[PDB]
RNA sequence: CUCCUAAAGAGUAACGGAGGAGCACGAAGGUUGGCUAAUCCUGGUCGGACAUCAGGAGGUUAGUGCAAUGGCAUAAGCCA
RNA sequence: ACGACCAGGGCUACACACGUGCUACAAUGGCGCAUACAAAGAGAAGCGACCUCGCGAGAGCAAGCGGACCUCAUAAAGUGCGUCGUAGUCCGGAUUGGAGUCUGCAACUCGACUCCAUGAAGUCGGAAUCGCUAGUAAUCGUGGAUCAGAAUGCCACGGUG
């Protein structure tokens, strides 16, 4: 159905359906299903509404939703406004973690332009 | 990414910072220790960090604590 | 007429002293809620505009009014008289039964809610805000969604200034960031 | 065909100064009922200088199947 | 001084072009649990078990081993069961944010690794072009040199074939 994470997860195995939330991967999905009491191989259908309310109550413990997007934007903005090395690498769309820029920077640089 | 057994700072820079804060506002601190960590008692001072040829003036703010000094002095020129 | 009844008994006498009005007729009112859906891209195909207006028909229970282009402009390459968007104005209790339907259901649904702005006033006491998603309403089901088109909502009040305007919706517990 | 030359009735020439027409429409005709612009400002999902929405300013600076002139709110303009 | 010492920086840049590789685009596959079968090597400022703590990288304690004895060291493809059911997906892992570990005087430029989160391109590749004839190609792991740390490279080893 729908979760406190607005997003609407698909009707499939709960462990994989909960991954559709921004901020919930496989490990956090397994942890949510374990702390809630729901099996991992059960679909989102066949789940009572009282069980979805339980899943919401558990996902409320994590910062996983536009809130997390806001915290990531805040960190990158702090880096850019600080003017440090990583801030400059973020400003110019260049790799931040020491990767080579002579070749192979296509994820940060995008499609090549002559 | 240094262990959690305490941050690193060069001793000469540490003593320079204590002498600068105990003696009131001073001139920029000329240093070559780009690897030193910015500590909270350096907030307010402007440290001139070497970048290879010059000493780049860096006015320290509370948002810089935890960074290394060389993070605010680029070493390569690109236009 | 929940907030409608809540209007004539509660928010009038707190406002009557808040601005020290001499007559009850001086208190601001809420005339109409008009929902606009500017399609813009219906010129490519008009099969999508009818179902677009079908959504707006389900949000308020009123058959929408298809607006036409007032004049030809090539900047968006339309000739005057083309079906460009639909709209619905709501008055009376159908406005009220909708006015609570969002403030108590339309508020707690928007993704990454941060609260409404207090600066989005016309300057003479009328509020307007736009919702980006249409799946925020209970009526429109997520299963049946061909597009994610939003819509604008403006609040027409008899208030004379924004201060009297913001004071009225604040009495209805409006989220003001 | 329209304006000016044309000398405040009409008319008035030049290889004088400027523009148009050789159609369109069974509704763009008749009638009854209703309606009132341009532009700009402010606010507002995508939406931008410019789309649709709301409000204020403004008062016909708009509109009139087409040139110009004279008209047009009782609208001759717009809708059924 | 074109000699010598030092600190910091650079050799790691980045519109772009090429060579050589690794990982993929998936179902002859991904994931989960269970389980089978190697060879060749290295080790004393070294390899470091067992046990305890940690989600993990690792940490503490502390045997044995100059080694057919001890350690690295659990081979992996495979096989059994379950699931996914052709979707940019339970494919793919880039990139980025946060939190850490270890080496090292010191991980900013500019280390490796771990955890959480995110989830680019990519759905088999134009012209053209390469290797390979049998335990070969293809594919799957393992070890060593250099080395404080830093292998998708190099050199070697076996499994299926």
């Amino acid at each position: 159905a729908r979760i406190a994470g607005i997003n609407i997860p698909d009707h499939k195995h709960a462990v994989i359906a909960l991954t559709s939330i921004y901020g919930v991967g496989k490990t956090r999905s397994k942890a949510i299903l374990a702390a809630a009491g729901i099996a991992e191989d059960v679909k989102i259908s066949e789940l009572s509404e009282g069980q979805i309310d339980t899943l919401r109550d558990e996902v409320a413990k994590f910062v996983v939703e536009g809130d997390l997007r806001r915290e990531i934007s805040m960190s990158i903005k702090r880096l850019m406004d600080l003017g440090c090395y990583r801030g400059l690498r973020h400003r110019r769309g260049l790799p931040v973690r020491g990767q080579r820029t002579k070749t192979n920077a296509r994820t940060r640089k995008g499609p090549r332009k002559p | 990414r240094s262990l959690k057994k305490g941050p690193f700072i060069d001793l000469h820079l540490l003593k320079k910072v204590e002498k600068a804060v105990e003696s009131g506002d001073k001139k920029p601190l000329r240093t070559w220790s780009r690897r030193s960590t910015i500590f909270p008692n350096m907030i307010g001072l402007t440290i001139a960090v070497h970048n290879g040829r010059q000493h780049v003036p860096v006015f320290v703010t509370d948002e810089m604590v935890g960074h290394k000094l060389g993070e605010f002095a680029p070493t390569r020129t690109y236009r | 007429a929940k907030l409608h009844d809540y209007y004539k008994d509660e928010v009038v006498k707190k406002l009557m002293t808040e601005f020290n009005y001499n007559s009850v007729m001086q208190v601001p009112r809420v005339e109409k809620i008009t929902l606009n859906m500017g399609v813009g891209e219906a010129i490519a195909d008009k099969k999508l505009l009818d179902n677009a207006a079908a959504d707006l028909a389900a949000i308020s229970g009123q058959k929408p009014l298809i607006t036409k282009a007032r004049k030809s402009v090539a900047g968006f390459k339309i000739r005057q008289g083309y079906p460009i968007g639909c709209k619905v104005t709501l008055r009376g209790e159908r406005m009220w039964e909708f006015f609570e339907r969002l403030i108590t259901i339309a508020v707690p649904r928007i993704r990454d809610f941060r609260g409404l702005s207090a600066k989005s006033f016309d300057g003479r006491g009328n509020y307007s805000m736009g919702v980006r998603e249409q799946i925020i309403f209970p009526e429109i089901d997520y299963d049946k969604v061909d597009r994610v088109r939003g819509l604008d909502i403006t609040i027409t009040t008899t208030a004379k200034s924004d201060e009297e305007g913001r004071a009225l919706l604040a009495a209805f517990d409006f989220p003001f960031r």
